[PDB]
RNA sequence: AGCGAAUGAACUUUAAAUAUGUAAGAAGCCCUUGUUACUUAACUGAACGUGGGCAUUCGAAUGUAUCGACACUAGUGGGCCAUUUUUGGUAAGCAGAACUGGCGAUGCGGGAUGAACCGAACGCGGGGUUAAGGUGCCGGAGUGGACGCUCAUCAGACUGGCGCUCAAGCGU
């Protein structure tokens, strides 16, 4: 439970953060750009044949 | 993050609901769904989970 | 003997995560944004915009 | 191709000690999500300046909204069509209320008569004809005239197709 | 030059002698040598084929063969490794030691000051 | 790309794409010292004897329902098609090399029959969703929507037949 807690509040806060620090590198006359993807999801999509 | 990933077993999938692109066995930049789609990733997640 | 999904059947759910009865009851879920004035764009950025 | 976007891709080098802080290229592209509008813009940055994906990266994608959606306007864009013989420049009139649905007109009507794909069309600029008389298109030209009126003769009325015998014969008077 | 018998040997074939040279197949190749006579030298080469690997016995004399410069990574590695394991173990503190795979980048800032962007188009008039 | 650097594809600060060999510690590392049947002017190297410390990133990733050796036992030695790279000739086809994938030994959905080619590879069933291909009728599913073009005295069909023309044709 205590565990939850922490998680469910640690996206909220990452979401948040990537929010604010875009919207006030663009206020600053800059481009805040974001950090890239550390995880990626595939999927095989075609038969095993040829 | 190695033994999270390698104790999952694959992901079974079913097939998507709504169906692929009209041609799928291309890049998504053509208009297929090979490839890199990045966030667009998650709208195949939901037909497909 | 039977795989139930914790999406549909919500005694799974409070099974594997106990978090699941206040995360619904204290809508954290539905959580607003940070109140006060927000500033305008700056013109800068608007010139950039709609450029040549 | 679908729902175009006008999208601001800026991207630049990456930064090295040699050549630190680069010069932030910046360019329009008309594409339906933006991970074509990137790949687009690095397929030009290859082509113009010889900065490539693997040695770059993307600053900024933004979507450039119709300041003005509910006017309607003059288009004239400029176009580069790599044909069977060669590459040929072309220049269009467009009568739309944005952008966008003239560059999707545009890519229709050389579809249609051209038969030119969306790898093989440059989109050069695309312009908005602001004083009366820049449009040369007679088409368009017509459209531009002095209180226009016309009627609409044989308008087919709209039956459910899935209405098959009827017992009136129908009228075109609507 | 001077080679043993052991040694990690690649092979590059001029067209100066024509005299003992090998197939294209062994054209830039590297193998390890187990013979050596007044001109020529043995060398053990892996082999594909279909499936599975075969060990072929070739004879190329010196100006094509050299020693290869593909182990020394071993060696430094190895030296290094020992050596900041060894100043880890006399300063207490924990240090890192295998290659890392060079993770994706990080989230930062680039100025507009300085450095405002300029418009393209996809042909350069000028 | 540059040569507002030198020099001149053979120019180069930088550096593609594209494929292919080798190495990624314990069967390991380094250095110091004796011996040897070897080697060289000579530990110049090689082998046999040295020592040290590293088992809590023991020295990338990912997979691992495992691999090596020894011994024993059946059936087989066709060719064809396609791709990538390369050489030569002909009026044009074509001829010579390596490569993988398949057929022989393969059923199913499409493909107008076949075959090639596309999808996908097979226990017996129920439900759901798709691939390739399709939605005027035969034939299950749209006479669906937006923009243009075409009337052809045997048009055209991502046509088989009927047939179709602000398409049931073509491009998106």
């Amino acid at each position: 439970f205590k565990r939850a807690e922490k998680y469910v509040k640690e996206y909220r806060e990452q979401e948040r953060e990537k929010i604010r620090l875009a919207r006030i590198a663009k206020q600053q006359g800059s481009f805040h750009i974001p950090a890239e993807a550390k995880l990626v999801f595939v999927i095989r999509i075609k038969g095993i044949n040829k | 993050f190695k033994q999270a990933a390698n104790f999952l077993w694959p992901f079974k999938l079913s097939n998507p609901n709504g169906g692929f692109r009209p041609r799928k066995f291309k890049h998504f930049i053509e208009g297929g769904d090979l490839g890199n789609r990045e966030e667009h990733i998650n709208a195949l997640i939901r037909a497909m989970n | 003997v039977q795989k139930k999904n914790p999406l549909r059947n919500k005694q799974i759910m409070l099974r594997l995560n106990p978090y699941a009865s206040t995360f619904a009851k204290e809508k954290l879920g539905e959580v607003k944004a940070e109140e006060g004035k927000p500033p305008k764009v700056p013109a800068s950025f608007k010139e950039l915009l709609h450029e040549a | 191709m679908g729902r175009l976007q006008e999208y601001q891709v800026i991207g630049r080098h990456l930064p090295t000690e040699a050549n630190p802080n680069p010069a932030l290229y910046r360019m329009r592209i008309f594409a339906p999500n933006e991970v074509v509008a990137k790949s687009r813009f690095w397929y030009f940055l290859r082509g113009l300046k010889k900065v490539k994906k693997a040695t770059g990266e993307i600053v900024s994608v933004n979507v450039i909204s119709e300041k003005h959606p509910l006017k309607v306007k003059n288009f004239g864009i400029w176009l580069r069509y790599d044909s069977r013989s060669g590459t040929h420049n072309m220049y269009k009139e467009y009568r739309e209320t944005s952008r966008v649905a003239a560059v999707e007109a545009m890519y229709a009507d050389m579809a249609a008569r051209h038969r030119a794909r969306f790898r093989s069309i440059h989109i050069l600029k695309v312009v908005e004809l602001e004083k009366t008389e820049d449009v040369k298109r007679p088409y368009i030209k017509q459209l531009v005239a002095k209180n226009l009126s016309f009627p609409l003769p044989h308008r087919v009325p709209k039956i459910s197709t899935k209405k098959i015998f009827s017992a009136k014969r129908p009228s075109t008077f609507s | 030059r001077t080679y043993r018998v052991g040694d990690i040997v690649d092979i590059k074939v001029n067209g100066a002698v024509q005299k003992g040279m090998p197939h294209k197949f062994y054209h830039g190749k590297t193998g390890v040598v187990y013979n050596v006579t007044k001109s020529a030298v043995g060398v053990i080469v892996y082999k594909r084929v279909k499936h599975r690997y075969i060990e072929k016995r070739i004879n190329v004399r010196i100006e094509h063969v050299k020693p290869s410069r593909s182990r020394e990574d071993f060696l430094r590695r190895v030296k290094e490794n020992a050596e900041l394991k060894k100043k880890a173990k006399a300063e207490g503190v924990p240090v890192q030691l295998k290659r890392q795979p060079a993770m994706p980048r990080e989230a930062h800032t680039v100025s507009i000051a300085d450095n405002k962007p300029v418009t393209l188009a996809p042909v350069a008039y000028e």
